[PDB]
């Protein structure tokens, strides 16, 4: 109903986001990338202007 | 047929040597580890051309973090036209069975306007969604 | 490597510096022309409320940004005194 | 057990107090499992209270005179719960007021504003107003010739409260040092020389030999009759520096242009 | 109210006020919790002494504060020195609190010594106290009935006992489909959350066992476990069960799945084993 | 006529209530349900006021009430019966929905998500209570009820931060009814009260639900400054991890208005200082905190006088707040002119009126501090004075006294003088010219760091909202 | 270091007039959000027809 | 039949209610986390579009 097999309703949420929080380490490894992008940009914002 | 890389003076067989290495390193990830090294630390673009394309095959379909942190680094850091290009193609490979993450990660490449890196963003979105269309890479594309 | 070295200044040129009368002229000339700028951004964002920012940019001269500018013209200065103590304070540490 | 220690404060022995209560310690569990821990108070409760109560009560203004301050303390913690519950009803009392006042004695000779105040606060809410200060206006209006800086009228209460022999006594010896080692951090700032007299006088002494002698102790030297509160600070700040944290406590010119250089460009 | 009587009792060196104390100081203890949590070293002191039979009590006091105070891992510790006193501590609707970051705690644990060796649950490396606490929490699942639940906790735990053990016992057959089921699931969530090659190749391996035993096993099941791994000694094992069985739609079968599925590599190998082997010349 | 003015109520409450539940069926959020709730508790609030009683009791009835009727009920008999609007087709609806809790599928019983649906019965109530604002028996049958239904089953995420302002209304009730009278069993029941506060911290510690944390918090500070328990409470304060990422205006201002009160009676008044002008930046200007400013403002005043900083005359007259802060103003001029006499007239004058206040524990201090401002006033004006002046404008009693006095408060640094004994006068040492050491040079470096992080603010929030309005569509 | 102190704090001025900005963009995107949800009533139905 | 009110059926409900918790506080802090780093790499891409 909604409290009778709670433990069949656990099971489906449990698997679910253990397998996209793999795939949440590729976007926190996209926040890295473009930390270094804007400083890599920086310098050649320089170089433009140069 | 790295150190003969280096002896000939032909470009195109260069070319063939850098990208038929990476063939050779296929399905093996971290045992190639070592190779992936030489050929990123070189001052020879043809040697990191076909350097991107090693870490593409050899990580190929897993979505290892520490592989697409190299292609990501060396796409925007590199200064020489092939190195920049291979880098972007090399992601489609890796990120061949989570496909889901890819447009996201692109976006960036594509937002940039450098030509050579903007032909290589399409070329992964080329492979990625390759398989089965996914409605936001042709969004990107267009 | 040939090609890169072009100087003799590569350890010559932190500890190496410029006299402080031409610090003084760099501090006096940036603070004075950054009052002017803000004179102008104060006209400006009287407005900043009406109709196309396209408009409010030709009619009260947003040309160029003002807000722009200055964020520019407070960055070189700013960045070029942290500098000028830091060389400062390094030589008189080290060398005595 | 309960009513022979009764008889044995009354004597005015406080030794036969202390020696004898390891036992009842026993027997205040058996009365702290008749109340329910104020759950509810009911009036078998008020009496099985009284018993519970009595045993610390007694015990504890005996702790203060034969200079057993921890037990005095301890005794008095077990007391607050009854003290906060249940007013009017055995929970304000003449003992209460009493026990209060000295107390207060107690956190004001470590010399800490901080516990004192914070206390002064709870008071509020109970007995200070209800029955008054009256008895409890001994530690306040000590406290208040301290924070103004008058020593000389913390010093004339405290002579006249050497009249109220009792238990209050036992904390004047301790307080009247107290006044003493609170004006030597001060004379460092006043003063950097003063005459051997002047020092004793200060201090409220009457005789030269102690004044020389609180010196030894207090780190001071007094070499030829005039006091060097110099060479004191010097020993004190280095100490501080001494103690590693010590690049960052400083900073450096250099440091501080490279803390501002890295937030610019991250 | 306040905590400064059941400080005073243990300062009291009366030993009975002091086996009280610690019983009331944890009556009232998520109550009075930073105000004992100061004067806490003092419980600590009395858990040490060897003049005492409420060492578990004294823990117990500790390791409700220190979670409180917002340390998570010192808790876990307190909780393993009491000994016991903790099955009824899962089974509070207030504090499942502590029991839940010892499971997290494990894992920690685990990751570093299965890369090691497989087996380290004979090792004392891990605590025993928190190996029960572990094992327990998964035979809780498997009460209520639901083998998933207990899979995903031994996956993470770097378990090979208790994910062996839970697909031993799912075959019994009250539905050939049902146990499959189960087995599937398990070769999903190893692909997706695990790409460490020791555990993934270990798990995946000791399914061909299980699906083969029955009377009836899907071999779609079966194959996914040969092509992941690129084994063609679990692809000649296959084949030479149904030689046994002489039978020809079975065998066809099979055939048409691999060569598609199957590396180039593995099928070259492959083929020459099976015709010194012996085999009908349909299927070479 | 009546029974329409009812539905016409419940129609509005019904689609925020679909709104947040669909949200939720998706997957938990916080802040998305949560900016839907706060608006719909305000009107709510407004509507139960000032129409009917039974407008509450309508809506009970409708849905299924797991007891709730009957406890509406109850109080409804009390303050003048209700048996009207129980009708049926009033009572076999269960509203309308999609399927989620539609007439058909709660009466066939599929599904029952009564969870919701409780959390809302429960606000209606407790508002009522307080919109009727009628104490004795009323207040103990809200706490009774409600609280070990909400703790037999875990909550989600989306029922955890309902509940936080379901616990608000519990302690304002019982406080209130605690301070109208004086009753020896209530002091027994506070206890009970004490330690259901921190049990909801703690299950909330567990489930990261960041507003039900903080606003805890805030109850459990006010209880100990009620209680005098000031005691405990400096163990409280070193062990908070209060949330300012993810809760709301109204608990940060409170949350700042409690730590002051509490430093100031420890005799720090450095760091009380900072954290009420915090406090009062959060709280807005409106009449509707008008009793929360006038407070936090009092408060504002004594600590400056107890600094010695004292406030300005400014402030007063640009306030209208005159009458109000008339016992702080008197105190602000007699502290400023070092007069024993006038102050000890200020403090009895108003005592009342400040004790109300609970600053007056505060203010006795101050007839020391007059001192200390008095004498530092003489050292200004005069550089270099004699021991007996001082006795003589202050009215103190020996040379030796003065001597004693100002000992006291050089340690502290106000007057920032010393005394020679051989010569029999106190000489301040201050004449500037520390622009030339390296002083300057420390408050420089401050300033700018307190200037990086309103950069990393900026930084923070800028492009946050930004980044929602890409995703969604609207282009 | 004092004139380093009016230039950082110049370029906080010039920063908290981008935040305003930006919220103010943020503010005017609130309308036209609003409008697009009714909109995409219509839209649904038609490509679904064809 | 069951509610969500509180609890019903004690030790059969409530033994798949105390299996519940376990499971649910590892993904709760999970959301949390990674819904603020999401928000965030779209802060850092969103200045990295702008130079």
């Amino acid at each position: 109903n909604n409290n009778s097999a709670l433990s069949n309703v656990n099971s489906d949420i449990y698997f679910k986001l253990k397998k996209l929080e793999k795939e949440y380490e590729l976007l926190t490894l996209q926040e890295d990338y473009i930390k270094d992008e804007q400083r890599h940009l920086k310098r050649e914002l320089k170089r433009a202007q140069e | 047929m790295f150190t003969y890389s280096q002896e000939t003076q032909h470009g195109n067989i260069t070319r063939g040597l850098a990208v038929g290495l990476a063939l050779i390193n296929y399905g093996r990830q971290e045992l190639a580890d070592d190779l992936i090294t030489k050929m990123l630390a070189s001052d020879e673009s043809l040697l990191r051309y076909g350097g991107a394309f090693t870490i593409a095959l050899a990580y190929a379909g897993t979505g290892n973090n520490s592989a697409v942190k190299r292609l990501l680094h060396v796409a925007v850091s590199d200064s020489n036209d092939d190195v920049r290009r291979a880098a972007v193609i090399a992601l489609g490979f890796v990120l061949l069975r989570d496909y889901t993450t890819v447009p996201r990660i692109v976006q960036l490449l594509s937002k940039s306007h450098n030509a050579h890196v903007r032909c290589g963003t399409a070329f992964a979105l080329g492979i990625a969604c390759a398989g089965k269309g996914l409605q936001s890479a042709i969004d990107v594309l267009d | 490597k040939m090609l890169m070295n072009l100087h003799k200044e590569q350890w010559q040129s932190g500890l190496k510096m410029y006299d402080y009368e031409e610090k003084e002229e760099s501090n006096l000339a940036a603070t004075k022309s950054m009052v002017k700028i803000a004179e102008q951004y104060s006209k400006r964002i009287e407005e900043e409320k009406e109709l196309t920012e396209e408009e409010l940019k030709t009619r009260y001269v947003g040309r160029q940004d003002p807000k722009k500018h200055l964020s520019e013209t407070a960055d070189e200065t700013l960045e070029n005194n942290i500098v000028s103590v830091l060389t400062a304070g390094v030589n008189s540490v080290a060398i005595k | 057990l309960t009513k022979s220690l009764s008889i044995a404060f009354e004597n005015g022995d406080y030794a036969a107090c202390e020696k004898l209560l390891p036992p009842i310690k026993i027997e205040l569990i058996k009365n702290n499992l008749l109340i329910p821990d104020l759950s509810i108070q009911n009036d078998i409760y008020l009496n099985d209270l009284m018993i519970t109560k009595r045993i610390l009560e007694v015990g504890a203004l005996a702790s203060i005179q034969t200079f057993n301050f921890d037990s005095f303390e301890n005794y008095f913690n077990q007391l607050k719960p009854y003290y906060f519950s249940n007013n009017h009803k055995l929970s304000e009392s003449d003992k209460k007021s009493k026990l209060i006042s000295l107390y207060l004695l107690n956190l004001l000779s470590q010399n800490n504003t901080t516990k004192f105040h914070s206390e002064l606060q709870y008071l509020d809410k109970h007995i200070k107003n209800l029955e008054d200060d009256s008895l409890l206006s001994y530690p306040i209006k000590l406290d208040r010739w301290l924070m103004e800086g008058s020593y000389q009228k913390a010093w004339d209460l405290l002579q006249s409260g050497s009249q109220n022999i009792s238990e209050f006594d036992s904390f004047t010896d301790i307080l009247k040092s107290a006044i003493r080692d609170e004006i030597a951090k001060n004379t460092e700032l006043s003063y950097d020389f003063l005459p051997l007299s002047n020092i004793k006088a200060l201090l409220f002494f009457n005789n030269e030999k102690e004044t020389e002698k609180f010196a030894l102790e207090r780190n001071w030297p007094i070499v030829n009759s005039k006091v060097y509160f110099n060479n004191q600070s010097k020993e004190k700040a280095d100490y501080e520096d001494e103690m590693m944290h010590e690049e960052d406590q400083k900073t450096n010119i250099i440091e501080k242009a490279m803390d501002y250089a890295i937030s610019i460009e991250n | 109210t306040t905590a400064a009587p059941l400080l005073a009792l243990l300062r009291e060196n009366q030993d009975s006020v002091k086996t009280y104390a610690l019983e009331s100081i944890n009556n009232v203890v998520d109550q009075l919790w930073s105000e004992i949590s100061n004067e806490l070293p003092d419980i600590e002191a009395l858990y040490d002494d060897d003049t005492f039979s409420d060492r578990e009590m004294a823990a117990l006091i500790a390791s409700k504060v220190y979670y409180n105070l917002g340390e998570y891992e010192s808790a876990v510790k307190y909780a393993l020195a009491a000994k016991d006193r903790f099955d009824i501590d899962e089974k509070s609707q207030f504090v499942e609190t502590i029991v839940s970051k010892s499971i997290e705690m494990y894992v920690q644990e685990a990751s570093k010594q299965y890369t090691k060796d497989e087996q380290f649950y004979t090792k004392d490396i891990i605590d025993p106290k928190l190996t029960s606490i572990f094992e327990r929490m998964i035979e809780k699942c498997l009460k209520a009935s639901e083998l998933k639940l207990a899979l995903g906790i031994a996956l993470e735990g770097y378990r090979l006992d208790i994910i062996e053990s839970a697909l031993k016992s799912k075959l019994d057959q009250d539905s050939t489909s049902e146990n499959v089921k189960i087995i599937n699931y398990l070769l999903t969530l190893a692909i997706t959350t695990v790409t460490n090659s020791k555990f993934r190749s270990s798990i995946l391996r000791k399914s061909f066992d299980f699906l083969m035993n029955m009377p009836n096993c899907d071999y779609l099941t079966l194959n996914k476990v040969v092509v992941n791994l690129n084994d063609a000694g679990l692809a000649l094992q296959l084949f030479k069960k149904l030689k046994e069985e002489n039978d020809e739609g079975l065998s066809a079968q099979i055939a048409f799945d691999l060569v598609s599925s199957a590396s180039q590599q593995l099928l070259e190998i492959l083929v020459t084993e099976l015709t010194a082997q012996g085999y009908d010349p349909a299927l070479l | 006529l009546h029974h329409s003015e009812k539905k016409y109520a419940e129609e509005d409450q019904v689609q925020e209530l679909l709104k947040v539940l669909n949200e939720i069926s998706k997957t938990t959020l916080t802040l998305d349900p949560r900016y839907i709730w706060r608006s719909l508790k305000d009107l709510s609030s407004l509507r139960n006021q000032e129409l009917l009683n039974a407008e509450t009791l309508c809506f009970t009835v409708n849905v299924l009430y797991p007891d709730s009727s009957s406890f509406k009920k109850n109080l409804l008999k009390f303050i003048t019966s209700n048996h009207k609007s129980s009708v049926p087709g009033s009572a076999e609806l269960r509203n309308s929905y999609p399927a989620s809790f539609y007439s058909v599928n709660t009466e066939k019983k599929t599904i029952e998500v009564t969870a919701e649906i409780n959390c809302f019965m429960h606000l209606l109530v407790q508002l009522f209570l307080w919109d009727s604002k009628e104490l004795e028996q009323l207040v103990e049958f809200n706490r009774k009820v409600v609280i070990p239904n909400l703790l037999c089953y875990y909550n989600l995420r989306s029922l955890n931060l309902i509940n936080a302002k379901l616990w608000f209304y519990i302690y304002l009730s019982h406080e209130t009814l605690a301070r109208s009278s004086e009753e020896i069993n209530s002091d027994n029941q506070n206890i009970i009260l004490r330690s259901t506060m921190m049990k909801f911290l703690k299950i909330a510690s567990l489930k990261h639900d960041n507003e039900t944390k903080a606003m805890l918090i805030n109850l459990i500070l006010r209880d100990f400054l009620n209680n005098g328990e000031v005691d405990s409470a400096s163990d409280f304060i070193s062990k908070l991890e209060y949330p300012h990422t993810d809760v709301s205006s109204s608990l940060e201002a409170r949350y700042f208005f409690y730590l002051s009160k509490i430093n100031a009676i420890q005799l720090d008044y450095s760091t009380a200082n900072e954290y009420i002008i915090a406090a009062i930046r959060k709280a807005p200007h409106n009449s509707k905190s008008l009793g929360f400013l006038q407070q936090s403002n009092k408060l504002h005043c004594c600590i400056q006088l107890l600094m010695g900083d004292i406030p300005e005359l400014s402030f007063f007259h640009q306030s209208n707040m005159q009458k109000s802060l008339l016992p702080y103003y008197h105190l602000t001029k007699a502290v400023k002119l070092g007069d024993l006499k006038k102050f000890t007239s200020t403090i009895t004058k108003y005592k009342q009126l400040l004790l109300k206040d609970d600053t007056y524990q505060l203010c006795v201090r101050l007839r020391s501090n007059v001192i200390k401002t008095g004498i530092r006033i003489i050292s200004l004006t005069y550089k270099k004075i004699s021991l007996r002046d001082i006795c003589l404008k202050l009215n103190l009693d020996s040379e030796q006294t003065v001597e004693y006095m100002v000992s006291r408060a050089i340690r502290d640094g106000v007057i920032e003088a010393k005394i020679n004994h051989e010569d029999g006068f106190i000489e301040t040492t201050e004449l500037l010219n520390i622009y030339d050491s390296e002083d300057p040079q420390q408050v420089f470096d401050e300033r700018i760091k307190f200037a990086n992080q309103l950069h990393d603010e900026y930084l923070v929030s800028m492009r946050y909202p930004e980044d929602k309005k890409t995703q969604q569509n609207e282009k | 270091i004092n004139i380093s102190n009016n230039l950082q704090k110049a370029l906080t001025v010039k920063t908290n007039d981008e935040l305003m900005v930006i919220y103010i963009s943020n503010l005017v995107r609130s309308i036209i959000a609003f409008d697009d949800l009714i909109e995409n009533k219509i839209q649904n139905k038609k490509i679904q027809e064809q | 039949m069951t509610a969500a009110v509180t609890s019903s059926n004690i030790v059969l409900e409530t033994h798949e209610s105390g299996i519940k918790p376990y499971f649910e506080q590892k993904i709760q802090e999970t959301e949390l986390k990674i819904r603020s780093k999401t928000e965030n790499v779209r802060r850092l891409e969103a200045q990295r579009n702008a130079l």
